[PDB]
This record gives C-alpha cells, sequence and structure tokens, in this order.
C-alpha cells in the first residue's frame, strides 16, 4: 500500500452507460470538494469556503468525461462486453450530533460498498417520503474501485417522529430500510 | 486561487466513437500522493474497468505499466506517444503540486474544534463536528487515566468535512467519583475537559 | 495536411451550406472557426470522438458533427449576408484529455452570402508589353496584367512562361481594389507584373501568359439573365517575346 | 479584446531588420499556452511559436522567438532578419488549460518595405499586347519610403514588391490605367509624391 501523509483525488472520472451518465470531481482526503455539473456546465464546490477562495473550469471536466466515453466503448469490445458486477451495499444511519428533542439536527446515511454506482437513496418520516432538508454527496470513491454515498436530512428531533432510510440499489433483492429513532 | 487542474485521461487505442440491467463502467483517478510537504509528491493515474484497475501511470516509475490483461495495448500505445508520456508526467507540477498549493490555503488551515458532550448510554463521550480528523480521547477517573473498560467506536466521516468518534467507558459510578473526557485535537492548544459527576 | 472543400463558394440569401474538412493524420479533435473583418476569429465548436465536447456562442442554425475517421463537416442553414466570411477548421492530436492546445488550420472555405447572383461577373484580362524605354534604361522588362470587372473576388491570378508557371520576378496586389468604391456591391480590379530581363524578352520564341482562375457559379446553377452564366472559368491573356 | 490584447493594428519594418510585435493576455489559468499565428494574404493560418506556461524558457524558431514574461502577461513576438515573406498578419492566441478555448488577439498586420540599393524611379507606358489603342502606366524603381496615393474614375493600385531571384534585384512598382482620353502616365501619378529624379520619358 502507499502510506502518505495525505491523498487526493485530481479527478475523480466516472462514466457508465446506464443513463448514460457520468461524474466528475475532485477530493481531498477522502472527501469531496467539489463536482462538475455536467448538464448545467458548472462546478458546485461543496464548501463555502472553496467557492470563494478556488477555481476550476467545468470544461476540463466536459472535456475529460466525453474521452472516457470514447475509452469505455473501446475497453467494452476488449472484454468483449464484460458487464460489471453487482457488489451488496452497506447502510449506516446516525446522527451528526448528540440527539436533544427540539434541537435541530441532522440524520445521515453512509450508503457504503455501491457499485455499479447507481442507487436510489429515500428518507421516511412516519412511512411516507420526505425531501424537504435533503442533499446528498456525489459519489465517493473508494481504493477498491467501489463507491460509497451519504444523504443528509435536517430534522427537529421529537418523540413522535421516526426516520428510515431507503436505499435501492441492484444488488438488493429488495428496498434496504435502515431505521432511527431518538432517545425516546 | 488559479484555475486548478486534475490529470488528462489518455486517449483508449480505437479510433471510432439478466435479472438486474446490464452495466458498463468506466473509471480514472488521477491521484496525487503527499508526504512532508511537498517534499515528496507522487503522480499514480487509475485507469480502471469496471471495479478491474488494468492500467496505471506510476510517477515513481515514469511510464504506463499494463496491470491485467486487458492493459497491454493501453500501455504499449500511451508509452510510444511522447504527447502522452511528457503530458502525463508533467502533471505531477502541473496538477499534484499546484492544487497542493491551494490546499495549503484552505483544507490544510480547516481547523474545526471538536464538540464534546457526555450523556450515559457505559458513559458515553461524544466528540462531534471536528476536522482534520486527528483527535486523542481519554477517559479519566478522579485525576486516575482510565486504561481498561473504554470501547471506542471508529472514526466516523460524516462526508460534510466533519468527523466525530464516540469513546464509551463501562464504570460504577459512585457517589464520590467524578469522570471527565479529555479532548486533544489540533484545533486546540489546550485540551477540552468534560466532567460528570455522579 | 488539414484540407477543405469547397475552397471557394458563392450562395444567396436562406440557402444552406455544408463544408467538409479532414484533419492531420491520426488527429482526433477537429475545431471550426469562422473569420470575419468585423469580428475576427469566432470559435464555432469543437468534436472529438463522433461527439461535440466545446461550443461557442453561435445560433442553432450553425451546426457541425464527426464521423468514425473524425473528419468533420459544418452547416450553415437559412445563410445571412453577415454569415460571409472564411470558415476555418483546425485539426489537434488530442492524445488525451484536454490536449486541444496546439491546432492546425486548414486552407478554409471563402463564403460568400448575396441577394442574388445578378452582379456575378467573371473577370476580363489583358496583358501590357514592356516599354521599349524600359528594356533602354534598365535592360529590364516588366509585363502588366490587369483583370477587371470581377464579382466576387474569388480570383487567383498566376504568370505563365512557355507552359511553366513562374514565380520568380511575379508581384500580384495583395488585394483587389474597387472599381466603385462607393458602391458596396462594386467589381473588383486586379493587377500583377511580370519583370524580366530584356534577354528574355528579346527572344521571340519566348510565350508569356497572364491566367486569372474565377470561382463562380457552378453548371449546375440557376440563371435567368440576358448575358452568359458566370461560372468557374480560367480567363487568360497572352503576349510573345519581341526583337524588333 | 480582453484576454488576448495585441494594441498595434500595423507595423512596418525594413527588410532584414528586427521587429517586435506587442501582445498581452489576461487570465487566472495556473497552466496555459500562448502562441504566435502567421496568416499571409493566402488566408492561410500558419503556427509560428508556440509556449507552455510552466516552461519558463523564451520559445524560439529559428528567426522568430518571444519575450515571455510570465508575471507582467506579456507575450511579445521578435522578428528577426525580416523576409518579405514575412508580411502578414499575425495574431497572439492563448490557450487555456482549464477553458480549452484557443482565443486569438485582434490581429498586427506586418508589412516589410524592401532594400532598395540604386533606386531608378521612372513612369513608363505599357500596351495592350491585342490592342495598341489600350495602356497602362507603371511607375517603377522607386524607394521604399514612397507612397503611392489612390484616386476620381482613376484607378491606381498599391505599390509591388517584386524579386528577380535569377539577379537577386527586387523593385517596387504601381499600375495605374483610365479609360478616359485625357489621360497621361506623367499626370497619372499626381496625387502621389513623384521623387523629383524621376524619369518621364518620351513616348
Ligand atoms: C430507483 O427508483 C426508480 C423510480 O422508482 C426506479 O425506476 C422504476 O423501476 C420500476 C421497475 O423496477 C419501473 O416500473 C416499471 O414498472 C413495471 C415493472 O415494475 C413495468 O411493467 C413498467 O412498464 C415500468 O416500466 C418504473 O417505471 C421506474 N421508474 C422510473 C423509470 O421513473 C429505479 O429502478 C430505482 N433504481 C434502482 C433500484 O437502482
Ligand atoms: C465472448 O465470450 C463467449 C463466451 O463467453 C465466446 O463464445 C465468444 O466467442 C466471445 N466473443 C468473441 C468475439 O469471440
Ligand atoms: C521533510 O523535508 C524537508 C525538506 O523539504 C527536510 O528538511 C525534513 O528533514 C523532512 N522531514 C522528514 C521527516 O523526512
Amino acid at each position: 500500500d502507499i502510506v502518505a501523509d495525505h491523498v487526493a483525488s485530481y479527478g475523480v472520472n466516472l462514466y457508465q452507460s446506464y443513463g448514460p451518465s457520468g461524474q466528475y470531481s475532485h477530493e481531498f482526503d477522502g472527501d469531496e470538494e467539489f463536482y462538475v455539473d455536467l448538464e448545467r456546465k458548472e462546478t458546485v464546490w461543496q464548501l463555502p469556503l472553496f467557492r470563494r477562495f478556488r477555481r476550476f473550469d467545468p470544461q476540463f471536466a466536459l472535456t475529460n468525461i466525453a474521452v472516457l466515453k470514447h475509452n469505455l466503448n473501446c475497453v467494452i469490445k476488449r472484454s468483449n462486453s464484460t458487464a460489471a458486477t453487482n457488489e451488496v451495499p452497506e447502510v449506516t444511519v446516525f446522527s451528526k450530533s448528540p440527539v436533544t428533542l427540539g434541537q435541530p439536527n441532522t440524520l445521515i446515511c453512509l450508503v457504503d460498498n455501491i457499485f455499479p454506482p447507481v442507487v436510489n437513496i429515500t428518507w421516511l418520516s412516519n412511512g411516507h417520503s420526505v425531501t424537504e432538508g435533503v442533499s446528498e454527496t456525489s459519489f465517493l470513491s473508494k481504493s477498491d474501485h467501489s463507491f460509497f454515498k451519504i444523504s443528509y436530512l435536517t430534522f427537529l428531533p421529537s418523540a413522535d417522529e421516526i426516520y428510515d432510510c431507503k436505499v435501492e440499489h441492484w444488488g438488493l433483492d429488495e428496498p434496504l430500510l435502515k431505521h432511527w429513532e431518538p432517545e425516546s | 486561487g488559479q484555475v486548478e487542474l486534475g490529470g488528462g485521461n489518455a486517449v483508449e487505442v480505437c479510433k471510432g466513437s439478466r435479472d438486474s440491467p446490464e452495466d458498463f463502467v468506466y473509471q480514472f483517478k488521477g491521484m496525487c500522493y503527499f508526504t512532508n510537504g511537498t517534499e515528496r509528491v507522487r503522480l499514480v493515474t487509475r485507469y480502471i474497468y469496471n471495479r478491474e484497475e488494468y492500467a496505471r501511470f506510476d510517477s515513481d516509475v515514469g511510464v504506463y505499466r499494463a496491470v491485467t490483461p486487458l492493459g497491454p495495448p493501453a500501455a504499449e500505445y500511451w508509452n510510444s506517444q511522447k504527447e502522452v508520456l511528457e503530458r502525463t508526467r508533467a502533471e505531477l507540477d502541473t496538477v499534484c503540486r499546484h492544487n497542493y498549493q491551494l490546499e495549503l490555503r484552505t483544507t490544510l488551515q480547516r481547523r474545526v474544534e471538536p464538540t464534546v458532550t457526555i450523556s450515559p448510554s457505559l458513559l458515553v463521550c461524544s466528540v462531534t463536528d471536528f476536522y482534520p480528523a486527528q483527535i486523542k480521547v481519554r477517559w479519566f477517573r478522579n485525576d486516575q487515566e482510565e486504561t481498561t473498560g473504554v470501547v471506542s467506536t471508529p472514526l466516523i466521516r460524516n462526508g460534510d468535512w466533519t468527523f466525530q468518534i464516540l469513546v464509551m467507558l463501562e464504570m460504577t459510578p459512585q457517589r464520590g467519583d467524578v469522570y471527565t473526557c479529555h479532548v486533544e485535537h489540533p484545533s486546540l492548544q489546550n485540551p477540552i475537559i468534560v466532567e460528570w459527576r455522579a | 495536411g488539414v484540407t477543405q472543400t469547397p475552397r471557394y463558394l458563392i450562395k444567396t440569401r436562406g440557402q444552406q451550406v455544408t463544408l467538409s474538412c479532414s484533419p492531420i493524420s491520426g488527429h482526433r479533435s477537429v475545431s471550426w472557426y469562422q473569420q470575419t473583418p468585423g469580428q475576427g476569429l469566432q470559435f464555432l465548436f469543437e468534436y472529438f470522438s463522433e461527439t461535440q465536447r466545446n461550443k461557442g456562442n453561435f445560433p442553432g442554425r450553425f451546426s457541425g458533427r464527426q464521423f468514425s475517421n473524425s473528419r468533420s463537416e459544418m452547416n450553415v442553414s437559412t445563410l445571412e449576408l453577415g454569415d460571409s466570411a472564411l470558415y476555418l477548421c483546425a485539426s489537434s492530436l488530442s492524445a488525451s484529455g484536454g490536449a486541444t492546445d496546439t491546432q492546425y488550420f486548414g486552407p478554409g472555405t471563402r463564403l460568400t452570402v448575396l441577394e442574388d447572383l445578378k452582379n456575378v461577373f467573371p473577370p476580363e484580362v489583358a496583358v501590357f508589353e514592356p516599354s521599349e524605354a524600359e528594356i533602354s534604361h534598365t535592360q529590364k522588362a516588366t509585363l502588366v496584367c490587369l483583370a477587371t470587372g470581377f464579382f466576387p473576388d474569388h480570383v487567383e491570378l498566376s504568370w505563365w512562361v512557355n507552359g511553366k508557371e513562374v514565380h520568380s520576378g511575379v508581384c500580384t496586389d495583395p488585394q483587389p481594389l474597387k472599381e466603385q468604391p462607393a458602391l458596396n456591391d462594386s467589381r473588383y480590379a486586379l493587377s500583377s507584373r511580370l519583370r524580366v530581363s530584356a534577354t528574355f524578352w528579346q527572344n521571340p520564341r519566348n510565350h508569356f501568359r497572364c491566367q486569372v482562375q474565377f470561382y463562380g457559379l457552378s453548371e449546375n446553377d440557376e440563371w435567368t439573365q440576358d448575358r452568359a452564366k458566370p461560372v468557374t472559368q480560367i480567363v487568360s491573356a497572352e503576349a510573345w517575346g519581341r526583337a524588333d | 479584446m480582453q484576454t488576448v490584447t495585441q494594441s498595434q493594428p500595423e507595423m512596418s519594418v525594413q527588410e532584414a531588420e528586427t521587429v517586435t510585435l506587442s501582445c498581452t493576455y489576461d487570465t487566472s489559468e495556473s497552466n496555459y499556452y500562448l502562441f504566435w499565428y502567421k496568416q499571409p494574404p493566402s488566408r492561410q493560418m500558419i503556427l509560428v511559436i508556440r509556449q507552455e506556461a510552466y516552461k519558463q524558457q523564451n520559445a524560439t524558431e529559428n528567426r522568430f522567438s518571444v519575450n515571455f514574461q510570465k508575471a507582467a502577461k506579456s507575450f511579445s513576438l521578435k522578428i528577426s532578419d525580416s523576409q518579405l515573406g514575412d508580411t502578414a498578419m499575425y495574431f497572439c492566441a492563448f490557450f487555456g488549460q482549464g477553458a480549452q478555448k484557443l482565443v486569438f488577439g485582434q490581429g498586427t498586420r506586418l508589412t516589410i518595405n524592401p532594400n532598395i540599393q540604386n533606386p531608378d524611379p521612372a513612369v513608363y507606358q505599357l500596351r495592350d499586347s491585342k490592342s495598341s489603342d489600350k495602356s497602362v502606366c507603371l511607375f517603377t524603381d522607386f524607394d521604399s519610403q514612397t507612397n503611392v496615393s489612390q484616386s476620381s474614375d482613376v484607378y491606381i493600385t498599391d505599390k509591388c514588391v517584386l524579386d528577380m531571384r535569377s539577379m537577386d534585384f527586387k523593385s517596387n512598382s504601381a499600375v495605374a490605367w483610365s479609360n478616359k482620353s485625357d489621360f497621361a502616365c506623367a499626370n497619372a501619378f499626381n496625387n502621389s509624391i513623384i521623387p523629383e529624379d524621376t524619369f518621364f520619358p518620351s513616348p
């Protein structure tokens, strides 16, 4: 293995036939600095610190992803059309900070060991889909070339509200639901 | 800052163009490894089909190499073009070293003080929302460092550029036992100490 | 190298045009540009692996495409008079993502957009023999070629001596002269010089020829006027050496 | 007019002398490429010099060299031993590794004036080889410091530089003609400065 003080992915480049869809993002020490919205041609930094002080032109991403599309076609033929193997994702739900009823907090749903990078992550509050106060990371790279993805739900902890993170992936026989509840 | 760049992916040799759905996945990773500032920098660009890394350029080697039998046609092609080799070798400077200058001004100066709270469950010391990852947590029972009975979760990556870690202590509270949680972090000149008295 | 066709083209307002480009052998990237005197060099779009990777700010009637061997075409529908320009093709190796910095240009397509074809005229060509005074004064002999009354300025002038094209001793005006400077549809005039020694002009066996290639309408072009259809043609004029 | 600036629309230089063409640029890119293109009257865009931002060594291609001052964002082109074939429109170009768009300056028109050793300015009358009634007036062998004025209803071309390579005899010439019956080669170049030593032979 390579031991180093800091590891950066100055180019997590992704393209896949399903969709088709792609992703361009930069990482530093395992956290996402930005992704490029390929449809809108915009660099979307993951911290307000980064947008104020750092520049990245989205055209670099569009160019590189177009090459990935070319490379993918070439290796599909070279591999005699070898399709990706579905992996079984691993899901964990936890809060961002210690839970106190009435104090704004954040639920975190970590979907780990994702491959291929096609997944549904849905928050349920008392059995119903919730999109308000929901955000998520891009696909974050892993050293074994699978991915993980994290979704967030901002919520007010209350004794009368329970939550589920619903994950749908081809490696699962059925939607996987990880349940979470406050102190009481 | 100045416009940052990624690694440019080499173009593959081609000249033109069940129960679950099929998916063909291509990955390219421009990876920079930094040690002791920028004194030791290593560029490794990885070419992956699905999850199979089949070719890579390694700055410690200086040329592309095949990793699996899928790689020889690509590595030989990329090593024969001076416009690919020399440009990739230069990325150790134009990508890794330059971007690091902006990490020094942003990511490497990010210091988020940990929040330390104690709550019973086993006594749980929650250390939440800190960055960077280096942290030291110790349990103390009346100025006596606990060595046995301490169970800590792994370092938890929240994905929003903060970490957290839960350090639990199996203890028996008496009327005179005062438990304190000591947390050391690069954002703190002095340790954070939170007390819990029965 | 980068090759383009057609080199010259006349169109009327509202028609469409398709331009062809073949990049340098092995190059994967083709870029298109428009050069006008009012806007300079304007980027259209760039193609790689049969897909558009980079785009300029031209309207949708400007489009392009690229085929499996990386040859490219661009198209302009509903041509406007302002679309008259030199349309340039440039190729880059592009062996890795981002490596389109070095672009080698083709010859370009001269597109002239007109309201109609009524003012299209081929040139009249005349050759003027050197004066006896120049020969006495300098022992050199300057022949002059004059091409007049042509529109548009899609012309190429060359000199031929005894059936061989010559370049040494030739000077041609860099840009045509407007015969009617006020009229914005004025026909053009162009002059050229060929200067030889007195001994070469004084050999009556030497044959001098000024040849002007004119690019106008095609044989399969509509023409409803009372004069000859101004087709693409070569108009030439000659002179023979004199001993006297 | 903002990313690449060429403040000199026109430039002239004597043959075999040195000329410097100005170019400054403005960018936030960390890695980029700078170019000079030569566009002769044939309208062919010719790549003359290429400079990489991370190679601070000034690029050179035989007679062509650049003064790349990265901190000043200046990229001037020096043409040494100027040749007649250097007469062209010169374009400064910029390509950022991020935006990946080749951007061109407004262009600089360069004219190279020939070296005229023994000037012998003269006006000759040349008869049409087919009709002895038609003729043109030829102003030739004047020095490079002479400018030719245009018109009315009288056509005068700009001056032209030819080269007889068998004797390396360069010479300037301009042509005038007119259909009206009160034309005259002696009168043809009145508006332009005809030097006092110009030869007007008798017909
Ligand atoms: C992520 O969620 C997507 C939205 O629910 C889901 O797409 C949906 O998939 C179902 C079948 O798996 C489609 O239902 C189709 O339903 C029946 C078969 O169940 C067919 O007979 C119909 O003709 C119809 O095509 C939904 O249409 C489809 N939703 C869309 C397209 O918006 C994805 O499968 C989920 N992704 C995963 C699990 O990875
Ligand atoms: C691809 O693999 C199958 C067996 O899995 C084989 O029969 C087939 O011939 C292969 N493709 C080609 C082009 O040979
Ligand atoms: C780190 O590099 C510096 C020089 O850049 C050197 O002085 C120092 O000794 C190095 N430290 C280690 C631990 O290698």
